[PDB]
């Protein structure tokens, strides 16, 4: 999975 | 007497191209005269030879594209130590320290590593048989990235030795390591941490070069390999004066990558996080992706060694290795994942920064 | 303090 922003990764994990 | 060597892993062999290694104290003029002697003796026997490159800095030698029929004769030349047939290699704080990355092309405009990385004009990749920059960008991200980076304050210099398919050559890496040495002699800087997130089969020449560069005061960090095998059968991993890094997961268990996984043995120095490593994705300028392998593991150690050397620049290579070991989490990895006889030989150490 | 497991494990402060 590729996250377009750092914040996107944080909501996921 | 001179000896001939070729990669034991047959698919990885690259015939027709040879690295002629000469005796330690051979001068550039002597090496050039030897390549011309070889070219003249071959032409006299009706053979077509091309001198691709002449080595000087680390090892006295030259690269030659020629028939194998000439090896017995090439072994008879003066100053010759050994001749190695070219083989393939595959992809697997910190302010006053420069990190050299020998890898694929990198996406330097990425908002994570923008400004931190200097893309050198160096390129030496074999022909292929976003995704092309993928491997290098992530490792540059792990080493110095703005959000997910280990040594955020560290600056990087990138060299291209791996193609879009993540493939390189022994000679390509040899020319690369020689370029670092020349750059250092032309404009000296401070402590250097060279990251090699690549591996091929055991190579006499690649190890010899890694030993000279190490003896020259340069720190060399490498991947153990993703072959679930003894790391002593792979180069540069088998080079003793190098920091060989294996990968472990979140559950202090060695990383499994399909049917394979991290390497082990008496050649591995320590281990570091290698499963689910978040870093820079070359897809877009702000993009992030999770990658795995002994490359990501080595990238953590490259970050730790940068921070450690920035804080204590006078440290000798032997002293730094003691610091890496002393600060590592001890007896945490599940030994039972490795083959029975490798357990006593494999060091149960997971890389960590001082508290 | 939302630090990735790897950065947490190697002992980086968040
Ligand atoms: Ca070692």
């Amino acid at each position: 999975t590729v996250f377009t922003s750092w914040e996107e990764y944080l909501d996921w994990v | 007497t001179a000896t001939f060597h070729r990669c034991a892993k047959d698919p990885w062999r690259l015939p027709g191209t040879y690295v002629v290694v000469l005796k330690e104290e051979t001068h550039l003029s002597q090496s050039e005269r030897t390549a011309r002697r070889l070219q003249a003796q071959a032409a006299r026997r009706g053979y077509l030879t091309k001198i691709l490159h002449v080595f000087h800095g680390l090892l006295p030698g030259f690269l030659v594209k020629m028939s194998g029929d000439l090896l017995e004769l090439a072994l008879k030349l003066p100053h010759v130590d050994y001749i190695e047939e070219d083989s393939s290699v595959f992809a697997q704080g910190g302010s006053l320290v420069e990190v050299y990355l020998l890898d694929t092309s990198i996406q330097s405009d990425h908002r994570e590593i923008e400004g931190r990385v200097m893309v050198t004009d160096f390129e030496n990749v074999p022909e292929e048989d976003s995704k092309c920059d993928s491997h290098g960008t992530h490792l540059a991200g792990v080493v110095s990235g703005r959000d997910a980076g280990v040594a955020k304050g560290a600056s990087m210099r990138s060299l291209r030795v791996l193609n879009c398919q993540g493939k390189g050559t022994v000679s390509g890496t040899l020319i690369g390591l020689e370029f670092i040495r020349k750059s250092q002699l032309v404009q000296p800087v401070g402590p250097l941490v060279v990251l090699l997130p690549l591996a091929g089969g055991y190579s006499r020449v690649l190890n010899a070069a890694c030993q000279r560069l190490a003896r020259a005061g340069v720190v060399l960090v490498t991947a153990a390999g993703n072959f679930r095998d003894d790391a002593c059968l792979y180069s540069p991993a088998s080079a003793p004066e190098v920091i060989t890094v294996g990968a472990t997961n979140a559950q202090d268990q060695p990383v499994t990558l399909g049917t394979l996984g991290t390497n082990f043995g008496r050649c591995v120095d320590l281990f570091a996080p290698g499963e689910d490593i978040i870093g820079a994705s070359s897809d877009c300028s702000t993009c992030f992706v999770s990658q795995s392998g002994t490359s990501q593991a080595a990238a953590h150690v490259a970050g730790i060694a940068a921070m450690m050397l920035s804080a204590e620049p006078e440290l000798t290579l032997a002293e730094l290795r003691q610091r890496l070991i002393h600060f590592s989490a001890k007896d945490v990895i599940n030994e039972a994942w490795f083959p029975e006889d490798q357990r006593v030989l494999t060091p149960n150490l997971v890389a960590a920064l001082p508290p | 303090c939302r630090l990735p497991w790897n950065l947490q494990r190697i002992g980086l402060p968040c």
